[PDB]
RNA sequence: GCUGGCGACCAUAGCAAGAGUGAACCACCUGAUCCCUUCCCGAACUCAGAAGUGAAACCUCUUAGCGCUGAUGGUAGUGUGGGAUUACCCAUGUGAGAGUAAGUCAUCGCCAGCU
RNA sequence: CGGAGGAGUACGAAGGUGCGCUCAGCGUGGUCGGAAAUCACGCGUAGAGUAUAAAGGCAAAAGCGCGCUUAACUGCGAGACCCACAAGUCGAGCAGGUACGAAAGUAGGUCUUAGUGAUCCGGUGGUUCUGUAUGGAAGGGCCAUCGCUCAACGGAUAAAAGGUACUCUGGGGAUAACAGGCUGAUACCGCCCAAGAGUUCAUAUCGACGGCGGUGUUUGGCACCUCGAUGUCGGCUCAUCUC
RNA sequence: CCCCGAAAGCUAUUUAGGUAGCGCCUCGGACGAAUACCAUAGGGGGUAGAGCACUGUUUCGGCACCGAUGCAAACUCCGAAUACCUAUGAGUACUAUCCGGGAGACAGACUGCGGGUGCUAACGUCCGUAGUCAAGAGGAAAACAAUCCAGACCGCCAGCUAAGGCCCCAAAAUCAUAGUUAAGUGGGAAACGAUGUGGGAAGGCAUAGACAGCUAUAGUCGAGUCGGCCUGCGCGGAAGAUGUAACGGGGCUAAAACUAUGUGCCGAAGCUGCGGAUGUAUACUUUGUAUACGUGGUAGGGGAGCGUUCUGUAAGCCGAUGAAGGUGUGU
RNA sequence: UAUAAUGGGUCAGCGACUUAUAUUCAGUAGCGAGGUUAACCGUAUAGGGGAGCCGUAGAGAAAUCGAGUCUUAAUAGGGCG
């Protein structure tokens, strides 16, 4: 007899909005365990580390900073 | 400015993007010949099914 | 042409070693009266000041020393069609990682002082 | 019925806020004191820590202290994620009342992802709801909350173990025992290399450590045929083929 | 008779060969480019490969460190091709979406590719992805659901091709040009063994005379010889039970075998030709007419019909100059 | 599945999706902001019989309001219309 043989549910976790769409204020953009990206210009950050846009525009990807962190930005 | 474009084997057991690529060229048939005006978008279509098509250039 | 502040950028821009700067600015610097302060200490924070020094520190300069960047060519992998089954070959498209040649002791913006 | 680990909790501070601080390791010296207690100074360096398993994270530190406090609030909520349903997750912003800051401000529990149980039936607090002639009341409703190892965890009842060779019916070759089939781990047979044994001499005859095949006589693996039946362990009689 | 046409999945279940919601089919209504194929542009990744910077593990040196050197599903300083999301655009196509009526199905199989398990066993088992069967006929593979070619509306004693083939059974080349094989290899199988033969790149010695043999290095003779490496095709290794039985058979050796090239032909229910039927759509601005695209089908869904008995129409019409029924023939 | 899986020796005759009620959807006909009677009476498929049913208004647990209503301190926001 195995000891073995357990397994938990789903999370579907990933990003949910690419470079150059178009989002509405409240719009989900990446759900992720850790902090993979961090919040630019126009995007909170929610208490499970959900990121989410707070104005209309078009999502961006940059690599910035002096850590060389990613993040992600809406443009108005 | 315009191609000449002829089916010369069957469709039946190929992948479903190339079934779609041959109809959105318009061949319908095994012995088919069309005429397609000469664009970047065709010529995708008739390269990616390349091996069942035949080119009068 | 120097000094200070605030940003862009985040190593071709960083570390390391060596050398300079006191007019102004900055830095150490004097003591602790009032404001304030240390699970103790004017060491840090703070106040009241210029008798000393550019020693340290911060800046600027030089060096390929460590680091970092990095081709071209080839190789591995791989989508589609065909031929084979120890995982290869042909046609067509695509194409690393490692290594080699080589490069680098940054580059810009706003404001205020001194010549 | 693949390979490895955890959960059925904890905390009125281990929550909020303002201000402040950086780990671990090694090396020198310094009483007991040393491998390793505390003190001081250096070197290189995230290898420390995060209540707890791992993973994704962590400098405005999400790590570590101090003062004051209760936002571990009430009414909500544009817009999204996930999804058979029932459920689950994130959330800017608006109104009221607060806490901490000089202030711009931050706070709707804790770095996050586990710490859980539908409906029915009852218990407790409140209520400008209803009240079987009428006024009350009993009972019911609405809002808040309590009683599950219902753990076979979408939970058949408030309440439940065995025997049948004395047996019976509906079905299945959807599924076992015999024989057939596929396979060849195992079994048997053959070959390659050769330390050595053989008074000397590997190969007259044996042959260690290793390697490559053949057959379909063994023990097995699978479940393709047969359960509206292919009905046998040995003996007797009669055989036929292989080398 | 005509039209369309699945599934053997997910979730839950005293559930596992039952059922329910969703996914997949069909019919009606609404509404048309909001859809798909391809091109261009934007975007995130941590797999293949690779590497040792972390976590582990490995060999040899020097003094845990230093220099070389390997490995990893639960390691990563790196890192594709494809897939996936969005926007714009040409061309082609009854595409997408919404609201309702009716279902079936929830036992799958094999083959290729990426894997777990098993022995890198099984026509084994469990996932992902594509094709075929299921529900699909025709030609090839001798026979052979799942392989290759190809999707059957009906008729023809017409033509062209696909896979595969062209000596006879049995349709088409005893075709053409160069080579290889002697094993019936072709037409079953390994480690290993061997002067079998074809091709290629080098090397050693040699007409002051090379190899072999022979006379006691010299010597008689008279040109090559010697030992390796790469490669094509062959040989041994090779034993089973009813009957040759491991090319389908006959038979095949300057092939009717293998390699390369070329010119013709055969070959399907595929394509074309001629005749006929039918579904949908667009125009004729009734038409039943033309054009275009279609017509393999299980479970299912939709449409249109043929016959049988009885009631009205029927106190009608047919009937002993012969009804019903039975048995032939023609159409 | 030719299967060595099931059933049938053969012929003739018989043999299996119905009936009643309720409900929903689609066709078709009458009337139409309205439509329609049931039991019953009736020398009776006529004619009477309007009790009742469906439609015409939602929101809320309910009292209550009503093109609005519920929640709320809120005329804010939001849910159903």
């Amino acid at each position: 007899s195995t000891k073995n043989g357990r397994d938990s549910n789903p999370k579907m976790l990933g990003v949910k909005v690419y470079g150059g769409q178009t989002v509405t204020a409240g719009n989900i953009i990446v759900r992720q365990r850790g902090t993979e990206f961090h919040a630019g210009a126009n995007v909170g950050m929610g208490r499970d580390h959900t990121l989410f846009a707070t104005a209309d525009g078009v999502v961006k990807f940059e690599v910035k900073g002096q850590f060389g962190r990613r993040y992600v930005k809406v443009e108005t | 400015k315009t191609i000449k474009v002829t089916q010369t084997k069957s469709s039946s057991h190929r992948l479903k993007n190339h079934k779609l690529c041959l109809q959105g060229l318009g061949l319908r048939r095994i012995g088919h010949t069309v005429e397609v005006q000469d664009t970047p978008s065709n010529r995708g279509m008739i390269n990616k099914v390349y091996y069942m098509v035949s080119v009068e250039e």
